[PDB]
């Protein structure tokens, strides 16, 4: 399967401080990298999809970039509620498969 | 306005069964793709499997053959059933919809020996 | 609009087609070829009532609304009218979502009766990606 890897494991944000988080795949994936926010006892949440789209609803501070093998989420200003985890997960081979996460909290 | 519900036992023993359904509001079970995904205690998340509309599935080769997931087009809902289940199972298990827009809220499934 | 072929070979690696559950980037070029010929607004109605849309010819029976099928159950939940766009990334994105299917590739007929069993890779040599 393709093996996925985020990092940092933790990042420490101060409120209005850019986020960058990194994920990337054992092999090309193309675009086909999404990206999920989970808060604790919630169900990860769909924030970017292939890699760079949009979805509806999710603030415009949450931007993806990237393709291959190396992929971006980067938060401009981090708010206080996007304490979270954050997960990518490659569609691109079955069986599909998620990075390890990385935990972003308050510094 | 989609939701998707978990259901199903929360405890059983080793060995057994473990069965779970989720219920679609908002959609047509028929009308698209379904995943079930799980998360052990303190751990990442792991893709169990999915149907998609043919009803054809795909599972995750970790499982090794012991997951079923079908749809119940009745009731708009679709399931998941696990085999010979250990500790290794213990886990909040999401159902979702294919596309990754709608999520359950999970259900926690802790098999204790 | 019409493609030219390395120019689709391109836009269709860069929104992630190249090796999308197993298919090389050369079976989507050729779909695309046999399909529409390239031709982004290529439309045709098919004898039970539904249409097929856009470059990759998608059904409106099964894939989106053009709320004119009764059949229509929209498994991309898209107007059909996305998939007609100079910009791909609707067609592409339901294309994907058609092919996870068991049926895989197979969904297309033209690639079932014209790519499958040859060179398909030849619909990107020359090509810089």
């Amino acid at each position: 399967e393709i093996v996925m890897t985020q990092s940092p494991a933790t990042l420490s944000v101060s409120p209005g401080e850019r986020a960058t988080l990194s994920c990337r795949a054992s092999q090309s994936i193309g675009n086909n990298l999404h990206w999920y926010q989970q808060k604790p006892g919630q169900a990860p949440r769909l924030l970017i999809y292939y890699a760079s789209q949009s979805i509806s609803g999710i603030p415009a501070r949450f931007s993806g970039s990237g393709s291959g093998t190396e992929f971006t989420l980067t938060i401009s200003s981090l708010q206080s509620e996007d304490f979270a985890v954050y997960y990518c997960q490659q569609s691109n081979s079955w069986p599909y498969t998620f990075g390890g996460g990385t935990k972003v909290e308050i510094k | 306005q989609v939701q998707l519900q978990e259901s199903g036992p929360g405890l059983m023993k080793p060995s057994e069964t473990l069965s779970l359904t989720c219920s679609v509001s908002g959609d047509s079970i028929r009308s698209d793709y379904w995943s079930w995904i799980r998360q052990p205690p303190g751990k990442g998340l792991e893709y169990i499997g999915y149907v998609s509309y043919s009803g054809s599935t795909y599972y995750n080769p970790s499982l090794k053959s012991r997951v079923t997931i079908s749809v119940d087009t009745s009731k708009n809902r679709f399931s998941l059933k696990l085999n010979s289940v250990t500790a290794a199972d213990t886990a909040v298990y999401y159902c979702a919809r294919w596309d990754g827009d709608y999520w359950g809220q999970g259900i926690l499934v802790t098999v204790s020996s | 609009k019409v493609f030219g072929r390395c120019e689709l070979a391109a836009a269709m690696k860069r929104h992630g087609l190249d090796n999308y559950r197993g298919y090389s980037l050369g079976n989507w070029v050729c779909a695309a070829k046999f399909e529409s010929n390239f031709n982004t607004q290529a439309t045709n109605r098919n004898t039970d009532g539904s249409t097929d849309y856009g470059i990759l010819q998608i059904n409106s029976r099964w894939w989106c609304n053009d709320g004119r099928t009764p059949g229509s159950r929209n498994l991309c939940n898209i107007p059909c009218s996305a998939l007609l766009s100079s910009d791909i990334t609707a067609s592409v994105n339901c294309a994907k979502k058609i092919v996870s299917d068991g049926n895989g590739m197979n969904a297309w007929v033209a690639w079932r009766n014209r790519c499958k069993g040859t060179d398909v890779q030849a619909w990107i040599r020359g090509c810089r990606l």
